[PDB]
């Protein structure tokens, strides 16, 4: 809860919005006065959004570390929309544990079947699903704006999302990710396919020439797989030829549907 | 569509243009083909898909196709198209002939029908040669055996020796075992048991099926006796023995 | 379902014939036939009359069809019913067409008491050889109707009246004779016809002049059956917005030649024979 | 024609029997400048809004209006270009004529070509119409004229014209006017009493100034010729217009 | 907030010709009342997003006072529904005590399903408790300044129910603005944060293009931050130029020729 | 929107719902999905490089031809496709002999490639207001160079956007930018032909899908003394051969 | 938001009006670089700066001769002008054979204008994309007009177009009536009208090549200051 | 519970 030890080195990608979100993590939390002369407390509170596995967990996840900032890990429907009773019980406690707790944040996923859509009143409808949710809407705009605490929701598709709950004041912004160039493609071999018996003098960009629109969690396979053919040859080591076997298996020989 | 670039004209996101991938994406449902030169020949072979033993032997309109004494074209997949590309080439040859007081090349040649298959996929109201071939003979007075292998997207590329059609990549990677650019056959026979040996994975030994010439110096064009291809039809076999 | 034990509001209430203009012969031709039967129905055994079974409507929207679709119960003082032939149609097949059975049952355990069915042109189709994957539900909806008022089950004492906009599309099959044993159209009226029509607001409010009619009602060859109501009150409307809490026949004239141009924008769209 | 509809392509008609790509183009002309058109008893007079969108420009450098061969004033509305264009076809057409009857051009014919030439725009699917609505108003043997004109082709002979963001506005002025003289004013005081309109009319766009530009053509004045009016004329006209609107 | 009437623009010419429409529900029944002729019970209206009808809505009752408690259809949407469709019912004898206190619904019914059909899903218990919420009240020409209503998104898409059109059919489509309105709002969202005045949106106001109201919100909330991006205490205004088509982004990546 | 492009993507001469017209950049990128070349400025002369995909061992890599000569003095490289390349090669250097006919000196080099970036602009609109002649734009960025008088050593670089920009060293293919770096922190102004004939294998050791040699790679020289003219194999295999020490360490 | 058809061609009216593709037209130019200038009543001038790609490759080239007494420059697409400027060097050069008394700045515009006209009508083609800014020179002195793809040509003191314009024009606006009263002084109206350019960009070093400007007046045929000699006008 | 799940429905 207290520190997720992921860093922007542990990033590579795009990176651009990470200084988009040293927006408000920062002078709500530090300096107003440098907006002091011109609309103080200017910003409210955010949201992120992108598809799956783009690092928008990761994302805020690199940050939590910095700021000495503490978030929590009870989130979406895992643990609070299945073992249920009186949801807002807890948030009612959470903000009884938030209501002096100082460098800390709310963050949480999955929340497309939580309150993104409304059930379209069928499916068998759910009360406890709204009012924990609105529970929180009471104690949303107690003191945020006078306060100092900061407020980041998750999507994998916004506007699959409700937009019912967006009246502004309650709401700022939500901001994209998407897949990154080849620099993004570049830095993350540096990391991901380094903690592993590969030979040095290594070119990791002809792979990022020939890995195009794709996400960055999948390397990970790519590099799960990359390592598995001096092991095919009971010899050691990875060369980068390796990787190319391994690009034929798993773009091409995935884009079939 | 008088004009009005249809989808053609629209490229693609990737970079692609819809209708040319697809169109040699369809060649290879036909009958295959193969090219080969040697030390001093070349060679050409191509297939009859089974009939009922009705498809009329004689006249049959068939795969290797003259242009003058010392060229030839073999294709694949369509057919109505090929007729007519074989017509304004050898009409080009009579031309080239005439107001050249001399006659063609080759490198002459497949520039021309390589570069005609572009003004059919970049102009309007018309559709590509859905259609692939290749081009194979001597210059004048050489020596030397050329082969160029060209398709519907207008690029010429020669070879020593290539397949188009149908389970071509079941076979090339045969000749690129056998045949090698360090050393040719010898000669005519050398090349064809060579030849025929390699389309035998797709070819159920109908030896009717399949159909041979050569090409030689001089301009000593001919056609083979079904004799003389079964009699090595089976030697070949023959050699089986293990 | 409670849902039949909802659509029951107002069976009785009178609002009766003197509220209404310009159809004193529909009337006629409708009050023949359905309170003779709940009359005196030994006439036509009297004289050997398979009785009528179904009436209907038909002609442009905003007119008073349902003004008389309800002033009959004024006439009998006995039951009556209200309901669409839109909400019916749901999700689970059969539901909305099980419906149909629980009504008219419904129906025998307490009459004298009818039935009017609204906009029935969405079960009024042509039954069709293709179809979607569930359009045809609605054709096996209708069949239930089309049977129960002339199936094999038997049926007296009982009555439907329904109406549409849009005549045509029908299954003929419904227009069997016996299932309803005549027709008949009401029209936009003529100007004597959308006179009574303009008068009987006046009847009610505190009229002040003198009748000062046939020139503004020679406006009145445009309107339709059912924008007066708001003329009428469009008059008074700001009559007394300067703080004039009496009426005149001065300001009604804006009024009336006002809502003639904002309903012609998007008017005379069509008429449905 | 609203959505899966009609509306969008010319030559479709709509199941009223209209062409709603046609009438999309008289609130182009209505989201336009204006201008009108008076008939003189003796002739015409014609007025624009010239309208300043900025500081830079420049008086009597950038006109709204062209000319017919010698007599035929004719103005523009809603878009100029397309207004250009036919003008263009307007000099062509009556020369076409002046070399073969050997005379000048008569304007009830004129409009019979010009009013096709926009109506052979209607009927095709591959071109668009003038989005404009113009007025030509000239003089003749048989006296003087004047036309209005609408895309789709309707034009007809009015006394007195009007067009823009200020037509029920102006129009009834042009109403509100002639019936207190039946006469039949001559040339250079319906002048004024038109300049009257445009510093009324554009009591809509209070957010800017603007200026304008006349015309003038009559037997009296110029042996009904087409042209301007400069000098104390107009200067005396525009105070006296704006000072009798106080 | 007790915020003004207006608080949209120089849009008096539907609020001072609408709530004419609401006088009679708000008084005037000495002779309304003894001449008693319709009355409009709730001006359901419509005008898609963008508008400023939730304020045109709340602001109306800057005269007749309201507490802030509006809740909506998705509060009708629950499992085995019906104690909320209990709750509207019991809404307005609740109000009814005394208030000239008026609710605001919202409904976007078809939002949730599809509409290949026109006979349509017009929503279970909204259509059933909205009559007798309706059919059975009067407002006494005191104490009920106005009526409840609702609005819609698209005027085209409703299965209308008895008196759903019978009388309650007062109902306009907001005009959205033109260029003489439009740089006067966005001034109103600048009230707060003042700027380099080197160019108003009176420079602005023929650079406009296709802006509905409500976005334009989205304007000097980020422009006003787009300068202090930058941290300049001093907020520049030119920031609005590059924060503007920040609505889509533009994909403004490298114009190679251009 | 929802979707800018896919609605308005069928349009060939329709601009965008936000400015930059499609089938173009869509004719824009396809220069990368094909093979890279290489090109420097230089003033003792100029050199160009590329690759050549040697796909299978039977074709004779001799035989493809990723370069040509326009003239004696002017040498054009190529890219993306090919078949669509012939066309503008078959009008340009048309133009330098008919210059050298109706004005019988020789031509310039930037009065040659205005009319030809001016023949890729056909479709939709016209060049000299003339109506069009072909259906669709066509994607080969070119990479023309050529001794002239008034200005010498210079190269250019195609686009069928009709845009061109006097580069002194620019790349091709989905490497560009991969190696465009590369050049930037290393082009001098006052080198060696030679050197830079050393400095552009380095990329193609660096940048390519495989070790390269003879049949991998081809360049083409430019002087004012012999005019354009290539490297045959075994001359490529010196250049490569005494590489190496200059990266022994 | 969701999309909308009527663009899909030039030929559509909006329901409004508009003819929506028209408006993606000139967006490209806001989108576009900027080009801009002034008059004097002897004189009168073009400047705009430049772009690139990287350092390696040189800067576009924006100012087009069309003859001595007439140029032009451009803020847009590059092919379009080309179009206009191979057609314009025509007409006036045309009249310099036939009538020669030579081709006068405003009717020019009044021809091109219809270009646009009849190539925003028809389908098979497409709108030139381009608002371009022109100078001139005749027995009425000198000029300055505007050109947009609509055909809405303008006669102007000055202008300015392209991204980050505003504050150029909005300095130009509130200097309006000094730079004009002068005549025979063309080399203090442009240290105005560079000023003028410095009103929104970046420029942390000497612009020395990213700039360029041509003149003419009642004497100054029309030739194009570029290179270091620009670089004292700065 | 004393059931489990089963249903149909249209789709338009
Ligand atoms: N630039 C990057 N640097 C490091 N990891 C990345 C990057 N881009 C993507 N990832 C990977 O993406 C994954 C993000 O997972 P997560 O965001 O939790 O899934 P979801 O987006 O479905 O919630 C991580 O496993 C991480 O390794
Ligand atoms: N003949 C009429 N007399 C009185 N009111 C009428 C008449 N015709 C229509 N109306 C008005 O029309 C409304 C409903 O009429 P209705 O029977 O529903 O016609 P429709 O079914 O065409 O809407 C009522 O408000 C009523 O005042
Ligand atoms: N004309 C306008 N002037 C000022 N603000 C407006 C205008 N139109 C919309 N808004 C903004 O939109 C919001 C109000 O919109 P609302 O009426 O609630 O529309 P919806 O009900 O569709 O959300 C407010 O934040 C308001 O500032």
């Amino acid at each position: 809860e207290e520190k997720p030890d992921v860093t922007y080195s542990d990033v590579g990608g795009c990176k651009d919005q990470i200084e988009k979100l040293r927006e408000v993590v920062e002078l709500p939390l530090l300096s107003p006065e440098r907006f002091a002369t011109l609309g103080i407390d200017p910003p409210k509170g955010i949201l992120l959004y992108g598809p799956p596995g783009t690092g928008k967990t990761l994302c805020a996840r690199a940050v939590a570390n910095r700021t000495d900032a503490t978030f929590i890990r009870v989130i979406g429907s895992e643990l609070v929309q299945k073992y249920v009773g009186e949801g807002a019980r807890m948030v009612r406690e959470l903000f009884e544990m938030a209501r002096t707790k100082k460098a800390c944040i709310i963050f949480f996923d999955e929340i497309d079947a939580v309150g993104g859509a409304r059930f379209d009143d069928g499916a068998g409808g759910d009360n406890e699903v709204q009012r924990t949710m609105l529970e929180l809407i009471t104690q949303l705009d107690g003191f945020d704006p006078r306060g100092n605490i900061k407020v980041m929701f998750a999507t994998n598709r916004p506007n699959t999302l409700d937009p019912a709950l967006l009246r502004p004041g309650r709401i700022d912004r939500k901001v994209e990710f998407s897949l990154p160039d080849l620099e993004g493609r570049a830095n993350i071999f540096r990391i991901h396919s380094k903690s592993m018996s590969v030979e040095r003098g290594i070119r990791w960009e002809l792979i990022s020439r020939l890995c195009p629109n794709s996400t960055g969690a999948e390397l990970r396979s790519v590099c799960t797989e990359a390592g598995m053919f001096a092991i095919r040859a009971r010899r050691k080591v990875a060369t980068e030829k390796d990787f190319l076997k391994a690009v034929d298996k798993v773009i091409s020989g995935y884009k079939k549907f | 569509m008088s004009g009005y670039d249809r989808a053609l004209s629209i490229f693609s996101p990737d970079g692609h243009i819809f209708q040319v991938e697809y169109a040699l994406e369809a060649v290879k449902r036909g009958t295959c083909a193969v090219g080969v030169k040697g030390k001093n020949c070349v060679v050409l072979g191509c297939e009859r898909r089974s009939t009922l033993k009705l498809q009329d032997t004689r006249i049959t309109p068939s795969k290797v196709s003259k242009i003058d004494s010392h060229v030839v074209l073999s294709f694949s997949g369509l057919n109505a198209d090929s007729r007519i590309l074989i017509e304004k080439a050898r009409v080009e040859a009579q031309s080239h002939r005439l107001t050249l007081e001399d006659p063609v090349t080759v490198e002459y040649l497949t520039r021309y029908v390589a570069g005609v298959q572009q003004r059919y996929t970049q102009s309007g109201g018309v559709r590509p040669f859905g259609v692939s071939t290749l081009i194979a003979g001597f210059d004048p007075r050489d020596d030397e055996p050329k082969l160029y292998q060209t398709e519907p997207s207008g690029i010429y590329s020669s070879w020593s020796a290539q397949t188009i059609g149908r389970n071509s990549k079941t076979v090339r990677e045969f000749l690129e075992k056998n045949y090698d650019r360090k050393e040719p056959p010898a000669t005519v026979e050398e090349c064809v048991k060579l030849t025929v040996r390699s389309l035998l994975e797709v070819v159920q030994t109908g030896a009717k099926n399949i159909e041979i010439t050569v090409v030689k110096p001089d301009s000593d064009i001919v056609a083979l006796s079904s004799e003389e291809i079964n009699q090595y039809v089976t030697q070949i076999e023959q050699e089986k023995q293990e | 379902d409670p849902l039949v034990y909802n659509m029951t509001s107002f069976e009785q209430g009178e609002i009766t014939f003197d509220g209404i203009g310009g159809l004193t012969e529909q009337i006629r031709e409708l009050r023949e036939v359905i309170e003779l039967p709940l009359k005196n129905p030994e006439i036509f055994q009297r004289v050997g009359i398979k009785p009528p079974k179904g009436v209907l409507l038909y002609g442009p929207p905003g007119t008073g069809k349902t003004l008389l679709a309800k002033a009959v119960a004024a006439t009998i003082g006995a039951n009556f019913i209200f309901s669409p032939a839109s909400g019916i149609v749901d999700k689970y097949i059969g539901e909305s067409a099980r419906i149909i059975r629980e009504m008219f049952a419904y129906a025998k355990e307490h009459e004298p008491c009818i039935i009017f069915m609204d906009e029935v042109d969405a079960i009024g189709g042509r039954r069709f050889s293709e179809g979607t994957s569930a359009d045809r539900e609605i054709q096996r909806t209708l069949m239930e109707l089309l049977t129960q008022m002339d199936g094999f089950d038997n049926l007296g004492q009982t009555k439907i009246i329904m109406a549409t906009n849009r005549p045509d599309t029908l299954d003929p099959a419904l227009l069997r004779p016996g299932r309803l044993d005549r027709k008949v159209e009401i029209p936009l009226p003529n100007e004597a016809g959308r006179l009574e029509i303009f008068k009987i607001h006046t009847a009610k409010v505190k009229k002040t002049g003198e009748f000062d009619f046939e020139a503004a009602v020679k406006m009145s060859d445009g309107f339709n059956g059912a924008d007066i109501r708001n003329c009428a009150t469009e008059a008074g409307f700001f009559a007394i917005r300067d703080d004039r809490d009496h009426i005149n026949p001065d300001d009604l004239m804006k009024a009336v030649r006002k809502v003639a141009e904002v309903k012609k924008l998007e008017g005379t769209i069509e008429y449905q024979k | 024609s609203i959505g899966t509809g009609y509306d969008l392509s010319n030559s479709v008609f709509s199941p009223d029997g209209r062409n709603f790509q046609v009438e999309y183009a008289v609130k182009a002309v209505e989201n336009g400048t204006t201008s009108i058109g008076i008939k003189c008893n003796d002739g015409v007079v014609f007025a624009v809004e010239k309208l300043i969108t900025s500081k830079l420009l420049v008086p009597q450098k950038n006109v709204k209006i062209q000319v017919v061969d010698r007599h035929i004033g004719c103005v523009y509305s809603g878009l100029i270009p397309d207004g250009r264009h036919l003008v263009n076809r307007g000099r062509e057409e009556a020369a076409s004529f002046k070399k073969l009857y050997k005379t000048p051009i008569p304007i009830p014919a004129f409009a019979d070509r010009l009013g096709q030439y926009v109506q052979a725009h209607t009927l095709y699917n591959s071109v668009r119409p003038f989005g404009v609505s113009t007025i030509f108003g000239g003089v003749d043997k048989n006296g003087a004229h004047l036309y209005m004109l609408e895309p789709s082709g309707s034009y007809w002979g009015y006394k007195g014209a009007a067009t823009g963001k200020g037509r029920q506005s102006a129009k009834a002025e042009l109403e509100k006017l002639v019936d207190h003289h039946p006469e039949g004013l001559s040339a250079r005081e319906a002048v004024k009493q038109a300049a009257k309109i445009i510093y009324l009319a554009h009591e809509d766009n209070k957010e800017k100034d603007f200026e304008l530009e006349i015309s003038w053509c009559s037997l009296s004045e110029t042996n009904g010729l087409h042209k301007f009016v400069k000098g104390d004329l107009l200067q005396e006209a525009i105070d006296f217009a704006q000072k009798e609107i106080n | 907030p007790t915020e003004t009437y207006s608080d949209v623009g120089g849009l008096d010419k539907q609020i001072e010709e609408l709530v004419e429409a609401i006088v009679l529900p708000m008084k005037r029944a000495d002779k309304f009342k003894d001449m008693g002729i319709r009355a409009p019970k709730g001006a359901l209206m419509y005008g898609p997003p963008g508008t400023g009808k939730t304020l045109l809505a709340r602001a109306c009752a800057a005269q007749t006072n309201a507490t802030f408690l509006k809740l909506a259809a998705p509060q009708l949407v629950q499992m085995y529904i019906g104690e909320g469709a209990k709750l509207v019912r019991d809404a307005f004898a609740l109000a009814k005590e005394k208030a000239p206190t008026i609710i605001f619904i919202d409904e976007l019914d078809a939002i949730g399903t599809k509409r290949f059909d026109s006979e349509k899903s017009g929503d279970r218990e909204v259509q059933r408790t909205m009559l007798e919420l309706l059919n059975q009240l009067d407002g006494f020409s005191s104490d009920d300044r106005v009526k409840v209503l609702a609005a819609t998104n698209r005027v085209d898409v409703l299965d209308p129910a008895l008196l759903r059109s019978g009388r309650l059919d007062r109902k306009i489509e907001f005009p959205l603005p033109s260029e003489d309105s439009r740089a006067q709002i966005l001034q109103i969202h600048s009230r707060k944060m003042t700027t380099d005045d080197d160019i108003n949106w009176q420079e602005l106001a023929r650079s406009t293009d296709e802006f509905n109201g409500a976005q334009l919100k989205a304007v000097t909330v980020e422009a006003g931050m787009i300068a202090l991006r930058n941290g300049q205490s001093s907020v520049k205004h030119e920031d609005f130029v590059e924060g503007i088509s920040e609505v889509q982004a533009r994909k403004s990546k490298s114009v190679s020729f251009y | 929107m929802f979707l800018t492009r896919s609605e308005y993507d069928r349009g060939v001469s329709t601009f965008s719902p936000e400015g930059r017209l499609f089938q173009v950049e869509y004719s824009l990128e396809a220069i990368k999905l094909g093979s890279t070349a290489i090109g420097i400025a230089t003033k003792e002369g100029v050199v160009l490089g590329v690759e050549k995909r040697a796909t299978s061992p039977l074709l004779e890599s001799d035989s493809i031809e990723k370069i040509v000569e326009i003239d004696r003095h002017i040498g054009c490289a190529m890219s993306g496709l090919t078949a669509d390349a012939r066309s503008m090669i078959e009008h340009a250097r048309t133009a330098a002999v008919t210059h050298n006919l109706y004005y019988d000196e020789d031509i310039n080099v930037e009065s040659l490639t205005q009319s030809v970036c001016d023949l890729a602009l056909r479709f939709g609109e016209g060049a000299s207001g003339e109506e069009r002649l072909m259906s669709r734009p066509f994607g080969v960025a070119l990479l023309i160079a050529g001794h002239d008088a008034d200005d010498g050593y210079q190269l250019f670089h195609a686009e069928p956007s009709g845009t061109f920009y006097r580069y002194n060293a620019k790349a091709i293919g989905s490497g560009s930018e991969g190696a465009q770096a590369e050049l930037l922190n290393e082009w001098h102004s006052s080198l060696t032909l030679k050197e830079a004939e050393l400095l552009v294998l380095k990329i193609l050791k660096q940048v390519m899908e495989e070790k390269l040699d003879e049949n991998n790679a081809q360049l083409s020289c430019i002087t004012k003394q012999d005019g354009f003219k290539i490297y045959d194999n075994e001359k490529t295999a010196e250049l490569i051969k005494e590489l190496k020490e200059k990266e022994a360490a | 938001m969701f999309r909308n058809n009527y663009d899909g061609d030039t030929v559509t009216f909006s329901p409004t009006g508009r003819l929506f593709q028209v408006e993606y037209a000139l967006e490209a130019i806001k989108q576009g670089s900027v080009t801009v200038g002034l008059r004097s009543n002897t004189h009168a001038v073009l400047v705009a700066l430049k772009r690139n790609a990287d350092e390696l490759s040189s800067y576009q080239k924006k100012i087009i001769k069309c003859d001595e007494h007439m140029g032009l420059s451009l803020a847009g697409l590059a092919p379009d002008a080309r179009v206009l400027s191979n057609y314009l060097r025509q007409q006036c050069n045309y009249s310099s054979l036939v009538f020669n008394r030579k081709l006068a700045v405003e009717r020019a515009g009044h021809l091109l204008c219809d270009k646009a006209q009849k190539n925003t009508q028809s389908y098979g083609g497409r709108p030139y994309g381009v608002g371009l800014l022109i100078i001139g020179y005749d027995k009425s002195g000198a000029h300055l007009l505007e050109f947009q793809p609509s055909g809405n040509v303008t006669e102007l003191y000055g202008t300015a177009i392209g991204a980050r314009s505003q504050g150029a024009k909005t300095y130009l606006e509130r200097t309006l009536d000094t730079f004009i009263k002068i005549d025979g002084n063309p080399d203090e109206l442009i240290k105005a009208g560079v000023e003028a350019i410095s009103q929104s960009l970046r420029d942390e070093s000497l612009t020395v090549d990213n700039l360029s400007i041509a003149i003419v007046g009642k004497d100054t045929p029309f030739t194009i200051y570029d290179g270091e000699a620009v670089a004292k006008y700065i | 519970s004393a059931r489990l799940g089963g249903a149909s429905i249209a789709v338009q």
